Order: structure tokens, then sequence, then C-alpha cells
């Protein structure tokens, strides 16, 4: 039939106590009071010209970002990868095995030079 | 998603109850008890809360449904359930 | 119309479909009174220990400790070598062990019979 | 922390110790249901209804919301069986007998005449793959030393 | 404690047309069969005879079990929803805070200072509220799980800390 | 020469973000963007092997580091560069890169976004070494690393116990599948005396009965076929990007990827193909049957994934391995869109995922509207789209072959149902009236979404041609056929559009709907999850206590040997010590001992 008065008078007591609870769960403007950290000079001259914000300033920022990411993610791998196969893996036989390219009648071989004879006259099938 | 303040949620419940045809759009009040002040019955409360459960997305429990019959105490339960503070 | 929803061990009968639920009566009316009254006290002292400021520990549940003993140690103290336990023990004990004996031995002798004149092929079966 | 008297013991014989066991399991006397003392060591442990934790009302305030299980009240002998993660015996919209009949009737329909399907295969009015070089005897792993039986096929 | 004759039909109606919404889908279709569900509900309002009224419960539930959606619709936040207890991964209890290292509590000093004051309120009001509880408990413990309110001024309502300091529904 | 280095780098450069993550140097924020760039650069790196492939066609084996010199067995780290490998890589990197863009949109409030992206990459490695694996052990390395990460990934929010239940269920069904995988390894190591795939093909097991069915069972696990199907629809419980990437386009198709990689050996045994047609057939019918009457926004499309998987492994069933690989690329393209599109509208629609409350989003979110319609049209086989070049070519192939009788009718009927739920998902979710909650917060103007969808969008429109023409012809072309079944690949979807549209319109007709028995069958996923997840699991694990633990270990095994001998000493040690102490009884006993010694037993005599 509804709340019996007592429970309500209690719930609002819990309400205002809950009111103050997460009215204390926020953060003052100063917190989090970030402890100091040693800073690299790299971001110092990134922001020294970033404040302008015009197109070409941030483009070269991204352009170095792409290249600096590339060298440490696509250059230094292939540096050691190519070192790994061509001088260690391929140095061991039967480690890297290749499909011989499918020679077709009429092709020429770079080393031999002999042409594979062209296949004989087709039955002349036309639609 | 931005949160709903106490004014906002009381305003949201204000719209849906006002839209109800059984009540009269000028007698509506935030403390107006449903079955006596607005002249409703027990089998009108049920359709009120689902119309309240609809635009809010969550379900008030059945055990707390029969006593959920005051517009001010309507928003008190929802504000408690979502702890949204202005 | 619609026959029924017949309950089973895994498809239990809901309280909504329960006839005795709708057969309320005075003697079972007071019987459900202490259900919550027992629950009310069990919620009281639990919350009292739950929200005690100086409570630095684990609120031991006597029901939980009782369950652990009943399922770990109490089985033999209240065990009885009744005939039923013997068939259940034998059927689930040496039963499958001898069943797998029939299956495994039959293949082993069948395989040994086949190889001893060379029907089974081991042209490349070296990594035994 | 706890004393010896509130621990599972022997299956009760007398109603007096039946009542004492019920209080030990903090439940009233008339709903105390000790397990059948057939041959097992269930002792005086009560037989709670074989109902999963899922059937317990979610809206009710549970001391252990993960298990939907309160404090101090007796717990089932197979609580792990009926936990939410494990086996659930919650009621289904349609009966358990009809539950299996339609499923079994389904798979029976598949396998029984999939056999009829495989004995009457569907295809096109096509012939064999007429192949050259003696049905590729040499290039299909055949022995080149032994002369193959000539498989040849003339035009139509 | 009791699902008396009043609430049973009230809950029955709630699950009835919610299933109907799961059936009709379209709002116009749902509204027609909802008012029919309502009109057919109160066509026998004057049923003073309780035995027939309990009988009228029987043809309400068994075909509801037949007529319920085999894929019943549930909103995400309610039992069976797609988002029930979804954020428990983030809800960490309040008591873990005092274990923070001096560096960790110097990270947020104002909150910890306010948290200490909150701890004070619990400390010197606990003995008052348990004493207030005891003098108002009926013999043999409480006969109902409902908690008494704050009788006099100043003292918080008994047994209030966890229900007040409960983790937010959207913690992150 | 370049082929070895470039493809290997596509694997190596995919793992640095994992090691940097362990270094903890990342200050959040930049890490998800850092992960996307690596995957995107991995994709661009993965192109130049692919463009190399069509030019010549060279396929290499990159066995590099020796692991075990196990007698005659030579376990080593081996990656096989082949057409299936070098072409699936950019497709796999394309979808995972675009959804990596999508993950930031959806989960922005997740405090563990960095852990999520790390999990996405770690899966990518475990899948990477699976698709390019030359020895069977590396296949199991991928086979098990991917399954373990699902348990971590769809069990992301530990939270709700249903997420862990899906996690336990998904790993268990995957656990059943690899039993055949271990069976195949034992057979191959014993009989074929090797684990690298190419040696097994060389040794020419022309009657590989046991290894092939075990491989078929292994495929049945990861691909969520019959017996082991319900782990796929339940895998939606995790985050939508997990469900959009793992088990919509990448993980579930890896099970099918096992059989195709073993195709040179599979076709030798005629019998092994009959269940592949059998399994793939009924799976397509059942999974589509559930998708017709489901309501969860992800359930419909998740069932469509499994229905697609049954369709593509039917092809390798009837001697169509490469065509199955053709479907592996198209399906990964648009199916990701369908899941990603559903993930987009979920986020906008206040995480609501039931079609009963969608509707009216056709005009509110046009970008997602266009993507789904043309995404579903590819899913239904719109001619000259990504889907048609595979799906309708497949239908043209399977119906015209020596196959099981009815087994051609699921792929016919399921395609009708395949189009059927596509109309239902379009009609309910986007068309119709806006039944969603009154407060509208919907928005899709974030560029991260628009670019993510658009990246595969031109793929889902233009890929079909750019894989069909360049690849060398590796299947016999179907040239001469009757007109009716050559068009039936397109006709069947028409009544799939038509009949479903009328049935969907029946909701508009103002009249109550009676609950049909067959409708009840489809709503419960065809009754399989209700029973198989209740009866077998209860009986076996009840035996684990009543019979296994209590009866034998705690009672029987401990009362037969130990306690009996304990009681045997206990039973009558009493009067061994219990003596009355009378000198009469002691000395009378000494009498008998004397007589027995010299008279009765007579040691003298
Ligand atoms: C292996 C897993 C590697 C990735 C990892 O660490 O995952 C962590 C991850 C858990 O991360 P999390 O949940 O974020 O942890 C949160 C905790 O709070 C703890 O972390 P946190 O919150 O403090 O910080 C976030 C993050 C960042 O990492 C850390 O904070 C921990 C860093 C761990 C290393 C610490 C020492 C570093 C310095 C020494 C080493 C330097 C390098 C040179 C040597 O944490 C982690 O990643 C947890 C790492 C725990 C140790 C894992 C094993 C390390 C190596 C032993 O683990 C998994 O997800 C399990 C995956 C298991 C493997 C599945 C696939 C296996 C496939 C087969 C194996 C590969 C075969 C070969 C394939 C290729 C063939 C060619
Ligand atoms: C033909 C071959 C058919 C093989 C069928 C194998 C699967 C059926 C048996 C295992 C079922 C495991 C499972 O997924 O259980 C699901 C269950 C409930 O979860 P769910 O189904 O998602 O329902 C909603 C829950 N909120 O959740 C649980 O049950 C969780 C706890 C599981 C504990 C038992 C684990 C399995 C024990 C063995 C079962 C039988 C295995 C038989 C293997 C035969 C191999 C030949
Ligand atoms: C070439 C053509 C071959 C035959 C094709 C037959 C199927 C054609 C397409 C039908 C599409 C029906 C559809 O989309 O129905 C949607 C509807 C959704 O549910 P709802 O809105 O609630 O309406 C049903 C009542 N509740 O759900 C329904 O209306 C349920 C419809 C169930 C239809 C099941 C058909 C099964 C056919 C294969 C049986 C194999 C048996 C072995
Ligand atoms: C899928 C769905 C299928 C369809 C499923 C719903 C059932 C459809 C079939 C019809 C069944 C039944 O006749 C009506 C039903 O619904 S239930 C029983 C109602 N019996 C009473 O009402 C009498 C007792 N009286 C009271 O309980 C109080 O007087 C009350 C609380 C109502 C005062 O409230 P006041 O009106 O505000």
């Amino acid at each position: 039939s509804g709340y019996t008065p007592d429970e309500k008078l209690r719930l609002q007591q819990l309400r205002e106590l809950r009111r103050r609870w997460l009215k204390d769960q926020e953060l003052s403007p100063r917190e989090p009071v970030l402890p100091p950290r040693r800073v690299w000079p790299m971001e110092q001259f990134w922001n020294k010209f970033l404040q302008d914000g015009a197109p070409w300033k941030n483009v070269i920022y991204k352009t170095y970002r792409h290249s600096i990411f590339a060298v440490t993610h696509v250059l230094i791998p292939v540096w050691i990868i190519h070192y790994y196969l061509k001088y260690h893996v391929t140095a061991k036989p039967y480690t890297v095995v290749e499909r011989k390219p499918r020679i077709f009648p009429g092709d020429t071989i770079l080393e031999t030079g002999e042409v594979i004879p062209l296949m004989k006259e087709f039955p002349d099938q036309h639609h | 998603a931005p949160p709903l303040t106490l004014e906002a949620i009381k305003d949201r419940v204000l719209y849906v109850l006002k839209l109800y045809d059984k009540i009269d759009p000028e007698k509506l009040s935030v403390n107006s008890h449903f079955m006596k002040d607005l002249g409703l019955d027990s089998l009108d409360q049920v359709e009120i809360i689902m119309a309240m459960e609809d635009e809010f997305g969550f379900e008030i429990p059945d055990i707390d449904a029969e006593k959920l019959m005051c517009p001010q105490e309507i928003v008190d339960y929802i504000a408690d359930k979502k702890d949204v503070y202005e | 119309s619609f026959p029924k929803y017949k309950p089973s061990r895994l498809a239990t009968l809901p309280a909504t479909l329960d006839p005795a639920e709708y057969d309320i009566s005075p003697e079972t009316r007071k019987a459900q009174a202490e259900r919550l009254a027992i629950r009310s006290r069990l919620k009281r002292e639990y919350l009292l220990q739950y929200n005690d400021p100086n409570r630095l520990g684990v609120i031991e549940d006597p029901a939980l400790i009782r369950w652990t003993y009943a399922r770990s140690a109490n089985i033999y103290p209240n065990f009885r070598p009744t005939p039923k336990t013997s068939l259940l023990g034998a059927l689930f004990g040496i039963g499958p062990l001898f069943f797998w004996y029939y299956v495994f031995k039959t293949d082993r002798d069948k395989k040994e019979k086949l190889i001893q004149e060379g029907k089974l092929d081991q042209t490349f079966n070296i990594s035994y | 922390h706890v004393t010896k008297d509130m621990f599972p013991g022997p299956y009760p014989k007398t109603p007096e110790e039946r009542a004492a066991a019920a209080k030990k399991y903090n439940m009233r006397v008339e709903d105390y249901e000790p397990y059948p003392d057939d041959g097992m060591g269930y002792g005086d442990y009560p037989k709670l209804p074989d109902r999963s934790q899922q059937e317990r009302d979610p809206w009710y305030d549970w001391d252990h919301p993960d298990l939907r299980l309160n404090w101090g009240e007796p717990i089932h002998w197979d609580l792990d069986m009926y936990i939410r993660n494990r086996v659930d015996t919650s009621p289904t919209p349609v009966s358990w007998n009809t539950m299996c009949k339609h499923l079994s009737g389904f798979v029976a329909f598949m396998l029984f005449m999939f056999w009829v399907g495989e004995i009457y295969p569907s295809y096109q009015p096509v012939g064999p793959k007429q192949y050259p070089y003696n049905d590729l005897y040499l290039e299909r792993g055949g022995d080149p030393t032994k002369e193959p039986e000539p498989v040849v096929h003339y035009e139509i | 404690a009791y699902l008396t004759h009043q609430q049973k039909v009230l809950r029955l109606y709630k699950r009835a047309l919610r299933h109907l919404e799961s059936w009709c889908v379209h709002r116009d279709k749902y509204r027609y069969f909802a008012c029919l569900m309502r009109a057919r509900f109160d066509e026998h309002k004057n049923e003073k005879d309780m035995v027939k009224a309990t009988q009228l419960l029987r043809q309400a539930e068994e075909e509801f079990w037949y007529g319920q959606h085999p894929q019943p619709y549930i909103f995400p936040e309610s039992p069976g929803g797609t988002s029930y207890e979804r954020y428990e991964c983030y809800k960490v209890p309040e008591w873990c805070l005092d274990d923070w290292h001096p560096s960790e509590k110097a990270m947020y000093p104002d909150y910890f200072a306010k948290r200490e004051q909150w701890k004070r309120l619990r400390r010197e009001s606990w003995e008052r509220e348990v004493k207030q509880l005891q003098e108002e408990t009926p013999p043999g413990g409480p006969r109902t799980e409902a908690l008494p309110p704050a009788r006099k001024e100043g003292d918080l309502p008994p047994l209030w800390w966890h229900i007040v300091t409960r983790p937010r529904e959207r913690p992150m | 020469n370049p082929f070895a280095s470039l493809t290997l780098t596509t694997l190596i450069i995919l793992t640095i973000p994992i090691m940097m993550s362990n270094s903890n140097i990342y200050k959040t924020n930049l890490y998800p963007n850092y992960v996307k760039t690596t995957v995107s650069y991995a994709f661009t790196l993965s192109l130049v092997p692919l463009l190399m492939f069509m030019h010549t066609g060279q396929e290499m084996i990159i066995s590099n580091w020796h692991w075990m010199t196990l007698q005659t067995v030579e376990l080593s780290l081996s990656f096989k560069m082949d057409y299936f490998s070098v072409m699936f890589i950019p497709v796999a990197l394309f979808v995972t890169w675009s959804i990596m863009e999508f993950s930031m949109w959806y989960m922005h409030s997740d405090p563990f976004i960095n852990r999520f992206f790390k999990y996405l990459v770690l899966f990518l490695i475990t899948m990477m070494i699976l698709v390019t694996a030359n020895n069977l052990f590396q296949l199991f390395i991928g086979w098990e690393g991917v399954g373990i990460m699902s348990f971590l990934l769809i069990g992301w929010w530990h939270g709700r116990t249903d997420a862990n239940t899906a996690a336990l269920q998904a790993i268990l069904y995957n656990r059943i599948g690899d039993i055949g995988f271990v069976l195949s390894m034992a057979w191959f190591l014993t009989h074929s005396n090797a684990w690298d795939l190419q040696q097994i093909f060389m040794l020419n097991n022309e009657c590989p009965n046991m290894p092939l069915i075990g491989l078929l069972l292994a495929a049945a696990g990861k691909s969520a076929q019959f017996g082991l199907h319900p782990w796929l629809p339940s895998a939606m419980e995790g985050p939508t990007p997990v469900s959009a990437l793992l088990h919509s386009s990448t993980m579930v198709v890896a099970g099918v990827f096992l059989l195709i990689r073993f195709y040179p050996l599979m076709e030798t045994n005629k019998l092994v193909q009959t269940m592949t047609l059998c399994l793939g057939a009924i799976t397509t019918l059942f999974t589509a049957l559930c998708a017709i009457t489901q309501n969860d926004i992800k359930k419909i499309v998740a069932f469509s994934t499994s229905s697609q998987l049954g369709l593509m492994m039917v092809t390798i069933g009837i001697n169509q391995p490469h065509l199955a690989f053709l479907h592996i690329c198209m399906h990964a393209f648009f199916k990701a869109m369908l899941f990603m599109c559903s993930g987009s509208i979920i986020h906008s629609l206040n995480d609501e995922q039931d079609i009963r409350k969608m509707g009216g989003l056709y005009k509110a979110m046009p970008f997602t509207t266009t993507a789904l319609i043309i995404g579903s049209l590819a899913l239904t086989g719109m001619p000259y789209l990504t889907g048609f070049y595979s799906k309708d070519l497949i239908i043209e192939a399977v119906n015209m072959s020596y196959t099981n009788a009815w087994a051609l009718l699921m792929t016919l009927i399921a395609t009708s149902l395949t189009a059927a739920y596509s109309t239902r998902i379009i009609f309910f979710a986007f068309l119709g009236k806006p039944r969603f909650p009154p407060l509208v917060l919907i928005n899709e103007n974030n560029p991260l979404l628009i670019n993510s969808i658009k990246r595969l969008l031109i793929g889902s429109i233009f890929a079909g041609f750019i894989i069909s023409n360049n690849i060398p012809p590796m299947t016999v072309p179907n040239t001469t056929m009757p007109l009716y079944m050559k068009m039936t690949a397109l006709i069947v979807t028409i009544m799939g559009f038509m009949l479903a549209l009328e049935l969907n319109n029946t909701t508009y007709y103002l009249k109550f709907k009676y609950p049909s028995q067959t409708y009840k069958f489809s709503n419960m996923l065809g009754y399989y999850p209700s029973i198989m997840h209740r009866l077998p699991t209860y009986h076996n694990l009840s035996m684990s206590q009543k019979s296994a633990s209590s009866l034998l270990d705690l009672i029987w095994l401990e009362t037969i040997l130990p306690k009996t001998t304990s009681f045997i000493q206990m039973k009558m040690s009493i009067m061994v010590s219990n003596q009355k102490g009378l000198i009469k009884l002691y000395f009378l006993s000494f009498l008998i001992t004397i007589m027995i010694s010299m008279t009765l037993f007579n040691y003298h005599e």
C-alpha cells in the first residue's frame, strides 16, 4: 500500500548521508598533485613550435612521428631479419626452400639462355 | 553521456506524468499522492512505473514498486539508483 | 488448449505455476512467518559484524564451515557398509577397470596377432 | 571461533535430536529434512531443495550477490552444482519431455535419411573425367618402370 | 514477507504486458493489446469472492507460461539483461583506500582528509547506533529485515556505513 | 629472394607493441594509437609479399631455427609461405586494423583500454603463427593460443558470472575439438613419422581414415559446427569488437582453415568427405534457423557467421579447397562490417541490443544504414559484389557435382534463410518506427567510426573483383550448366527477400500473434543449449561427487586397504594386551605351549 512513514524518514536520512558521500568523491582542482618527473628535451622543442598550430607545423610533427616510428618498427626489424636469413638461415641448407618459377613454352632462362620450344599448333578453336 | 541533475530528472518525470490522460494537466504536483490526490487506484500504479521504466532504461524492483507512488519520492528512488548529483 | 509444463530434475516447476503457492491457509500462514523472522536475525548480527568499525577479520559462516566438514570429513564417520553402497562401489570401482581391460587387451592381442605375420603396415612407422 | 556441537554429526534417530540438529543448522524443526540414510555419510546434513542459485530472486538483497546466497542460513550440499556459473535448473518455457523430443526428433530426421540421401546421390548427367597419358598414370604416382594398362578414349 | 492477493496480480500484470511488448514489438500493435490486457484485467473487478479470485489467478498464470515470449525481452540493467553486473570489474570496495601508500594518499590529499573525517563519523556514532538499535529490537532479535530509522537528532540511522558508502553504480 | 624477409617481418614487427607494453613506458593515451599504427604498418608491409605472389607465384618454406632433433624427428620453427598464407595475411591485418580504429570509439570509458589493445595484438600473434605454420606443432601453438585468449577476451569484464560462463563454455567446446588435433598428431608422428604438413602430403597417405576424422573433429571445434556449435552464439557476451574480430571473421574461420591446409591429403579418402558435406549442411540449416527468430542484435549476425562457416566448409567438402579460401577473404570483409555496424548502433542507442527497441535508425544514422544494406547484400550475394564472387560461385559449384542428395538443399534453403534474416535485421533495426527510449543520444559523426567503416566499405564493394581476377586459376571453371540452377544462386535469395519481407510485414498487420511450436523451437536456439548444457554436464559432474569423490576415494578406496588393516590390528589387539594377570592363566598357557611343541606338532619328530 506504500511506505510506512518510518522507512521514508529513514531513507531520506540515508539520502542526505549519501548526498554528502559522493559530494566528497570529487577532486579539488589541485589534486591530483602531479609529482615532478625528469623530462626529455624532445618534447621541449616539439611544443616550442606547436603553439602556433597552423597546418604545416603539425604535419611535420606527424611526418616525423611516422618516420621515427618507421625506423624503430620497420627498419631495425628488417635490418636484423635480413641478417638472420641471408647469413644464418640460408647459410644452413634446406632451411629456405623456394618454388622454382613455372616456366611456360616460349620463356628464356637467364643462365642457360635456351628457349623452351613453343607448344605446337592449337586446334584453332574460335567462338 | 552527460548526467541528469535533480532538476533534470524531476523535469523528465514532470513530462511523462503530465502526458498521462487520467491525471489533469493543471493539478499535477511534485508531492501529489497518486491514488488519493490525483484520484487513481492500485491498478494504475503498475502502468505508471513501466512508463517510468521506459524512458529511463532500467527496472525498479517489484518489491519497491507498490510503494513507488509519489512524484517527489519517484525521483528520490531513481536519483538514489543512479547517484547523479547535479 | 495447452497440456501443461511438466517439471523435471533440471526443468523445475516455477513458483508461479505452483498450486500450493495459491493454496494459502492459516496453518501455513504462520509457518511462513518465521521464515523471514529467522532470516531477519541472520541479517541483523551479520550486518552488525559487517559494519563494525573495529572489525578487522573474516566473519566466519558456521553454515560454510558445516558444509566443508560434511563434504570433506564427515562422510566416513556416518558411512554404513549397507548392501547398496557395495553395488555402487563395485559398479563404479572395478567395473570400468575390467571393462577397459576387455577393450584394451582385445586390441593388443588383435594388433599383436596381425603384426606377427605382417598384415599391419609399418613401412614408415619407426618413431615408436 | 566455533564450537563442536554445531557441526554435522550422525543422521538423527529420535525427533528430539532431529530438532537439535535443525537448530544446529539454524533452521526450524518442521522444514528440517535430513538426507536419506541409505548407505552414505550425509549424516544429519539437511536436504535443501535441489534448486539452482539462479531461481533465487535477484532483486532480493543477497549477502553474496555473486552466489545470491545469504549469511548463516543453511547452504545446499551441492552449492557448486547449482551456482550461477555451473549447472542451472531454472524453469524453461516449454516442458522437459517436449524439450528432448523435438531435439531428438530433429537429429533423428537428419541422420536417418541422410542415409537415404547418400544412397540416392544427386548429380548431373555427366561421364567420367576423360584424361590423357593413360589417366595420368605416370604423374599420379604410378610406377614408370612397369608399363601401365592403356586407358584410352576416342571421340564421339 | 508476504506476496498477498494485492501484489500477485500487480506483478502478474507487469510480466504480462511486458511479454506482450516483446510480442507486438510495434507501438501501435502493443497499445491495442495492452488496453485489451488492461480492459480484460478489470472486467471482473467486483469479485468479492476470494475463491473465484484465486481461481482467476489460475487462468492468469498457466497461459502466461504458455504465452510468454520464448525469447523474453529484458532491459540491460535488470535480471537477465545484457548489462547486469557488467561493471563489477570496476567496483572496488571503499575499504581498499586506507591501504594506499603515503605517496598514493598524497596523490589525492583532499579526498583522504575528507575520507578521514568520514571515518570519524562512523567511529563515534557506531556505539550510539548499536545502543539505539538494542533498545528498540523486539525480544528474540528483529522480526523483520527492515531497519529502524534515526529516533532522535544527531545520531545517524542505524547500520548506515556500507549502504551509504556503497560503490557507485558507474565507478570506472 | 625478397619473399622470405618481408613476410617474416610482418610477423616480427607485430610483436614489438607487446614488449613495449611489458616495459610500461607507454603513458596510456598514446598506446592505442601506437598499436593501430603498428598493425596498419604491418598491413602495408604485408602488401608487397602479396603483390609479389600474383606476379610469379613463388611459395616458400621458412624453417629457420631448429628446436628438437628428436631422433628421426626434426621439430624446428617453420613457416610455410603459400597462397593461403601470403594472401590471408593482408586480409587478416586489414580487418583487425580497421576494428582497432573502432575499439577506441566504443570503449573510451574502460580504464583498462591499454590491456584490451595488448590482448588484441597478442591474439594477432597467436593467429599469425597459426595461418603460417608449416609443422603441426606450430599449428597447435596457434590453435591453443587463440582459444586461451578468447577466454581472456570475451571474459573481459569478469564481473557478470555469465561472461565467465561463456568463457568456460567457449574453451570447453574448443577443448573438445583439439582432441582430434592430438589424435592427428599421434597418427602422423607414428605412421607418417613427421609433423610438418608438406612431408605428410609427400608420404601420400592414400587411406588416412583416423587422422582425417580427427582433423574434421578439430575443425568442428574452432568453427563451431554441430556438437560444438553453441559456443559461437554465446561468445557474443564479450565486448562487441571482440565479437566483431575474434569469432565473426578470424577465429571461427581458423577451424575451416585446418582442413584446407590439409587438402592435398584430404581428397584421397572419399569417405571422409561425406560427413563434411553432412556437417556443413545441417549446420547451415540450424544456425540460420535460430537467426530467423532471434532478437539480440549480435545473436542474429553471430548465427549468420556459423551459417557462413558451414557453407564454406561444404565447398572443401566437395573438392573445393581454394574456393573455400576464396570465401575466407570475402566473409572476413563484410561480416566484420555487420558486427561493427551493430556495435556502432549499440553505443549510440544507450547500449541497447534488442531489435524490438531499434527501428527508425534508417534516417538517424545514414552512414551505418548504407554500410549494413550493402554489407548484407554482399552477405546475400548481390551479383558483382564481394559476396557473389564467392557465395554464388560456390552454389553454382556444389549443386553441380557428385554429392549427397539433400545436402545440396541446406545450402539452397539456408541461403534463402541467409537472405531472410538479412531482411529481418534491416527491417526491424533500421526501418520501421523509432521504438527506442525517448531520450535520444545517438551520434555517429566521430571520424574514428567513419574511417573505420569506410576502410572495409570500399573493400566490401571493390574487393570481390580485385581478388577474383589476379589470382591464378586453381579450380576447374564451371562453364556449361543448365540455366535454372546457374541462376538459382540468385533466385533463391529472391524469395528469401520476398517471403521474409511479407513475414516481417505481418508485424505491421494489426492482429495478435499466436505462439507457434516451431517458433518456440527457433527461439531457444533449436533446444540444443537448453539440453546439452543441462543434462550431460549435470550427470557427469554429479558422478564426480556421489560416485567419484564420496563413494570411492572418501569411502571405498580408503576403507578397503588402509582402514581394514587398521581395524584388523585394532579388532583383536585388545586381549593381546588385555590379560587377567593371574599366574594360573599364564602358567596354564605355558603348559599348552609345551605340549604343542613336543607332542602335537612335535618339532622333534
